[PDB]
C-alpha cells in the first residue's frame, strides 16, 4: 500500500547516496526508482550504510540529478520482463528497450537477483550440441548442459561465432536461445542487431527466439555489471518455464569482470579478493552458478572469456578458465591465417569428449585428427626449414592430409555474410565427423589445395575443385 | 676426409648449437624468473596500493 | 586496457619499428582493426588482400632470418618479399 | 566428533588457500587493519588452529586417528607468499 | 591595517595558520611567520575553511610555536628581477644567497604569474649547435626551445648539463640564467665555480648569468617553489629584456618529488606510484610557463632525473611530454663505458626533420638508428649463439654498429675530470659527414678503441694511427 | 634458573624464523600498516626483545642456540642471514655423514672463523 520514498541526498562519483525515511530504508540490491527530466534514472541500492542511508551506484547517467529529489523504492530488486515476449527485443539494463521497439508485455518482470539451484536442483550430464562448425563439430563438442567457453582478442570476433552458433542451434532448437551483450561496442551492437534480424533469427514481426540484451558499455559501470544478472535471470525464467534446453551466451565475461571491478571501486568497498577486486569471487561465482543443470532440464551456457593478450597472471582470468568444462580457442594470429572459422583445433578442448560420450568413431578420428594436426603442427617447423621433402610416405601423406584438413578446418559462417561474401555453411555432426575422417582417410586425397578449405562437408569439398578446375580446362 | 668433415660439422650443428641451446635455456630460465617475479610484485603492489587507498 | 577494450582497435606503434627506420611505424603484426576492409575503398582492397598475407608471412620468416642462415626456396622468397613490402 | 570416538578418518580441507582469501576479505570488510599480503595476520592463526585439529590419539583416550588433505594454490610457485 | 595570523598547527613541513579575521590570505599568496632565525615565508596552499588555511613551508618547520603571529604579504612571493640579478645566485625566496648583500632590483615581479599566451608562441625550427655527437646528429637542440635531458640518477645528467652550459653560454648572445632544484650541494658549488671561472658571471663586471639555487637540502616547499622562482626570473628576463635568455633547470624531477612529499602531508589521497595527486597539472604550470614567445627567446634545459632508472615512472612520463628536444641517457649505455651515455636509439628531437638540419643529415641519422636498432635486435641471438652463427651481412652491420656506438661518446670540456682528455666539440656538419662516412665504410677498418673519446673522424683516424704506433 | 643457581644454562630455540614470523603476525594484528614486502611497522624489535638480553654474566653464561632448518637452503630471508651470522662455526650435518660413521655427524669442515688470533 504505502509508497516508500526517501530523499536522495548525495551524489558522489557515479553513486547516489539515497537516504530514506523511518522504515523506508530500501534493501540492498532492491530496485529503486528515480524519475528525471531526461526520463527514468535507474539506481540500485548498495551497502545500506546506516543512518537510514543506503548507498547506490546508479544504472544511468549521473548528470542532471538534483540533490534531495525523492526516490521511491520499487519494493524489490532490479527487474526486466521474462517470457517469450522478450524475444526479438534489445532489453536494456534499466529494462527500457533502446531499440524503440515498444513494450512487449510479458507475464512477469522478475527481480534480477535470486537463488541458485540447490544441490538437489543442480544436476549434471554428458551431452554434445550440434554447433554446425566442423571445428566445434569435431575437435571440441559443445555441451547440452555444460558451459562452453572461448577466447581470442580483438579482431578474432568470437561474437561472430556466437551469433553463428545461436543461429545453427536455433535452426534445430526445441527451446529458445538467449544472449547477453555485456558492454559491447555500440557499433558492434547495431551490426549484431542487423545480422540477427536479417538472418531470420530475430524475426522482427514473426516469432524470434534469440533475445539479445546489451549492456551498451557507455553507461556508469553498475548497469554494465548487472546486465549479465538480468540475462541470467531471463534464461533462468526461460528454462524454468519452457523447460527446454535453453542456450545461454555471454558477450564478454572479461568485460563483465572489468565492470564488476569498476563497480567495487565505484562502491566504497575495498577491492582485494583478487589483488584488485574484492567482489570478483562472489559476483563471478554467482553469475557462473546461475548457469545450472536441473532435473527438469539444462540451461547450457556459452561465455566468451576475452584473452587480455596472454594475461596468464590475472587470478580472475584463471578462475574463469577453470570455471568451465569445454572451450574453443580462436586466435587472430596463426589461427585466422587462411581460416574463416579462425579457430585452433589444437588448443581447443572438450571435457565431454569421450568415445562413450562423443561417438566411438568421432573419438577414433579426432584422436588421429588431433594427432595429425599436432603432427602437422609437428611438421609445421620442419617443412619450412629444409623443405617439404623430409617427410616420409606416411608423413608426406599427413602433410598432404592435414595441411589440407587444417586448411579445411575453415568454414564460412551463416552470419558472417556482410564481410567475406561466401554463402555460409552449416553441416551436421553426422556430416562433419565422417567428413574429417574421409579427409584423413584419403578417399578424396586428390583434391586441390583450396578444395576442402573454406568449404562445406566432405561431399561439399568435391565440387570446390571441380568447379575451379574448369578455369584450367 | 670429406665424410669425416661433414660428420664433424653436423656435430658442430649438434655441438655448437648445443652450446647455444644451453645459453638459450639459461637465459630463458633467468628471464622467466624475472617475469614471474615482476608479475607477482605488480599484483602485490596493486593490492598494497588499493588497501593503502582504503 | 580500457581504451583497447572500448576503442575500435589499435595501430600499436611500437618504438622498435620507429627505431627500425619504418616511419610511420605501424607495427603491422601488433596492429588491429575490428572494422577492417569492409570500411575501405575496394581499390585498396584488391591489393591489401595480398599485402596483409605477405606481411603475415614476413612475420613467419622474421625469426628464420634472425637466425641468419639458409633455408628452402619458400622461406627465402618470403623473406625477400616481406622486406621489400 | 569422529576421531575422539577412537576411530580413524580423513579430512580434506580442499583448497584451504581460497578459504584464506575469504578470511582476507572478511578482515578487510570488518575493517581489521591490513598487514603483509593484505590479509589479516590472523590468517595464520585461524589456519594453525584449523590445521592442528587432527592427529593420532594415544591409548590414554582410545587412540583416534584423522588425516588431513588440505590443498593450496601455487601462484607461480608462490614460495615467498604468506598463505602458501 | 596589518594582517596577522596565528599558527594553529605545524605538521611536518605543511603548517597551518588560522588567520582569525575577515580577509584571509589569498591562495597561492605568501604568509610570513617571524621565526627568530629569519623570515619563514609560507605558501597559502589550501583554504581548509573555518578561517584555517594550510601552508607549505618555504624554510625550516622546527620550533614554530603553535600560535606565532604570521604576517601576510598578500600577493605572490615578489622575486626581485632585473639585470642586477646577473652574477647573484638568488635563493628560493629570492633572497640573495650571494654574500654580496641586497641586489638593487628596479622591480620585482610575482613568482607565480600567467603562462605564455596561447597566441604568443613563436614557433621556431632553429637548431642550436652544442657540439656533442649525440646532440650533433641524433637529436638537434632547438634554438630558443625547451630541451629536456631526462636521464638516470647522475649517470650523466649533471655532467651533460655542465658541459652544455660551458659550451652555449660563451656565445649565448643574451642574458642566460641557471635554476636548480634538489641540486647536489657539491655539484651546485662546482656549477658556481665554473660560471665564475668561465667569465659567465663577472664578480665586478658584466654578468650574463643570474642563478637561483634550490639545493636538495631545503624544506620540501622550498624545493618545489624554487624552480617556480627561477621560471619567474626567466620569463621576466625574456619579456622585459626581450633578448635570448638561456635558463637551465637541473633535476626538475626533484620539483615533482617535492610535490609528492608535500601532497601526502597536505591531505591529498595517494596517487599513482605514490606521486603527488597533481603531477601533470603542476608540472605543466611550471613547464608550460617556460617558452620562447615573440617577446623574447628562451633556451630551456630541463633535466629530469627519472626515478628508479626506469622512464616508466609516472613523474618522468608526465615530464616527457612538455619538453621539446629529448636527449635520454640511461644506465644501459653508461655500463658499456660510453661517457656521453646518450641512448641513441631513444633520444630524439622533434626539432629534427628532413628540412631542418639537411636531407643528408636526416638520412644519416635514419641509417645510424636503423643500424643500432639492428644491433640491439640481433643482440639476443648474438649472445645465445655467437657472431659467427648469423649472416655475414648481419655480422658486418653488427661490427659497424659496435664501432658507431663506440663513436657515440666524446670528450667534453668539463668532463676532462673523468676521461682526462681535453674536451672535444664535434662540429655539426663535420659530425654528420663523419657518421655518413663511418656507415659508408670510409674508416670501417679503423680501430674500435680508437673510436671512443675522440673528436670527429679526423681525430678518429689520428687515434687509429696512434694505436698503430702504440698497440702494434 | 641460571641466576637462581648460578648455573650456566645453554638454551635451544625452536626457530628464529618461527618467532619472528609470529611477532610479525601479532604486529599486523595490532594495527600497523604493511611494509615494503612482508613486514610491518615493528618487525625487528620482536626478536630483539629476547635475544638482546641473553648474554654471559659472572654467574655463568647465557649462550643460547637457535634451531634452523635452512628452508630451501636459500639466504633471501633476512632473519636467517642474521642468524647464520650469529653462529661462529658451521657444523655441516649432511645426512650422508650421519651414516658415514659419525652418529653426531657434526662436520667441523665448515668451522671457519677469523677469531682465532694469537
Amino acid at each position: 500500500s504505502t509508497p516508500i520514498t526517501g530523499k536522495v541526498t548525495a551524489v558522489i562519483g557515479a553513486i547516489v547516496d539515497v537516504h530514506f525515511e523511518q522504515s523506508e530504508l530500501p534493501a540492498i540490491l532492491n530496485a529503486l526508482e528515480i524519475k528525471t527530466p531526461q526520463g527514468k534514472l535507474v539506481l540500485e541500492v548498495a551497502q545500506h550504510l546506516g543512518e537510514n542511508t543506503v548507498r547506490t551506484i546508479a544504472m544511468d547517467g549521473t548528470e542532471g540529478l538534483v540533490r534531495g529529489e525523492k526516490v521511491l523504492d520499487t519494493g524489490g530488486p532490479i527487474s526486466v520482463p521474462v517470457g517469450r515476449e522478450t524475444l526479438g527485443r534489445i532489453i536494456n539494463v534499466i529494462g527500457e528497450p533502446i531499440d524503440e521497439r515498444g513494450p512487449i508485455k510479458s507475464k512477469l518482470r522478475k527481480p534480477i537477483h535470486a537463488d541458485p539451484p540447490s544441490f538437489a536442483e543442480q544436476s549434471t550430464s554428458a551431452e554434445i550440441l550440434e554447433t554446425g562448425i566442423k571445428v566445434v563439430d569435431l575437435l571440441a563438442p559443445y555441451a547440452r548442459g555444460g558451459k562452453i567457453g572461448l577466447f581470442g582478442g580483438a579482431g578474432v570476433g568470437k561474437t561472430v561465432f556466437i551469433q553463428e552458433l545461436i543461429n545453427n542451434i536455433a535452426k534445430a532448437h526445441g527451446g529458445f536461445s538467449v544472449f547477453t551483450g555485456v558492454g559491447e561496442r555500440t557499433r558492434e551492437g547495431n551490426d549484431l542487431y542487423r545480422e540477427m534480424k536479417e538472418t531470420g533469427v530475430i524475426n522482427l514481426e514473426g516469432e524470434s527466439k534469440v533475445a539479445l540484451v546489451f549492456g551498451q558499455m557507455n553507461e556508469p559501470p553498475g548497469a554494465r555489471a548487472r546486465v549479465a544478472l538480468t540475462g541470467l535471470t531471463i534464461a533462468e525464467y526461460f528454462r524454468d518455464e519452457e523447460g527446454q534446453d535453453v542456450l545461454l551466451f555471454i558477450d564478454n565475461i572479461f568485460r563483465f569482470t572489468q565492470a564488476g571491478s569498476e563497480v567495487s571501486a565505484l562502491l566504497g568497498r575495498i577491492p582485494s579478493a583478487v589483488g584488485y577486486q574484492p567482489t570478483l569471487a562472489t559476483d563471478m561465482g554467482l553469475l557462473q552458478e546461475r548457469i545450472t543443470t536441473t532435473k527438469k532440464g539444462s540451461v547450457t551456457s556459452v561465455q566468451a572469456v576475452y584473452v587480455p593478450a596472454d594475461d596468464l597472471t590475472d587470478p580472475a582470468p584463471a578462475t574463469t578458465f577453470a570455471h568451465l568444462d569445454a572451450t574453443t580457442v580462436l586466435s587472430r594470429g596463426i589461427s585466422e591465417l587462411g581460416i574463416y572459422p579462425a579457430v585452433d583445433p589444437l588448443d581447443s578442448k572438450s571435457r565431454l569428449l569421450d568415445a562413450a560420450v562423443v561417438g566411438q568413431e568421432h573419438y577414433d578420428v579426432a584422436s588421429k585428427v588431433q594427432e595429425t594436426l599436432q603432427t602437422y603442427k609437428s611438421l609445421q617447423d620442419i617443412i619450412a626449414i629444409l623443405g617439404m621433402d623430409e617427410l616420409s610416405e606416411q608423413d608426406k601423406l599427413t602433410v598432404e592430409r592435414a595441411r589440407k584438413i587444417q586448411r579445411f578446418l575453415s568454414q564460412p559462417f551463416a552470419v558472417a555474410e556482410v564481410f567475406t561474401g561466401i554463402p555460409g555453411k552449416l553441416v551436421r555432426l553426422k556430416d562433419t565427423v565422417a567428413s574429417f575422417k574421409a579427409v584423413l582417410e584419403g578417399k578424396y586425397d586428390n583434391i586441390p589445395e583450396h578444395a576442402f578449405y573454406m568449404v562445406g562437408g566432405i561431399e561439399d569439398v568435391v565440387a570446390k575443385a571441380e568447379k575451379l578446375a574448369a578455369e584450367a580446362n | 676426409a670429406m665424410a669425416q668433415g661433414y660428420a664433424a660439422e653436423i656435430s658442430a650443428r649438434r655441438n655448437a648449437m648445443d652450446n647455444a641451446s644451453k645459453n638459450a635455456g639459461d637465459m630463458i630460465n633467468r628471464y622467466s624468473i624475472l617475469y614471474n617475479r615482476t608479475r607477482q610484485a605488480v599484483i602485490t603492489n596493486e593490492l598494497v596500493d588499493i588497501i593503502t587507498g582504503a | 586496457t580500457n581504451v583497447i577494450s572500448i576503442t575500435d582497435g589499435q595501430i600499436f606503434l611500437e618504438a622498435e619499428l620507429f627505431y627500425k627506420g619504418i616511419r610511420p611505424a605501424i607495427n603491422v603484426g601488433l596492429s588491429v582493426s575490428r572494422v577492417g576492409s569492409a570500411a575501405q575503398v575496394k581499390a585498396l582492397k584488391q591489393v591489401a588482400g595480398s599485402l596483409k598475407l605477405f606481411l603475415a608471412q614476413y612475420r613467419e620468416v622474421a625469426a628464420f632470418a634472425q637466425f641468419g642462415s639458409d633455408l628452402d626456396a619458400s622461406t627465402k622468397q618470403t623473406l625477400v618479399r616481406g622486406e621489400r613490402l | 566428533w569422529f576421531r575422539d570416538n577412537g576411530k580413524h578418518a580423513l579430512i580434506v580441507y580442499d583448497d584451504l588457500s581460497k578459504q584464506a582469501v575469504a578470511y582476507r576479505q572478511l578482515s578487510l570488510l570488518l575493517r581489521r587493519p591490513p598487514g603483509r599480503e593484505a590479509y589479516p595476520g590472523d590468517v595464520f592463526y585461524l589456519h594453525s588452529r584449523l590445521l592442528e585439529r587432527a592427529a593420532k590419539l594415544s591409548e590414554k583416550e582410545g587412540s583416534g586417528s584423522l588425516t588431513a588433505l588440505p590443498v593450496i594454490e601455487t601462484q607461480g610457485g608462490d614460495v615467498s607468499a604468506y598463505i602458501p
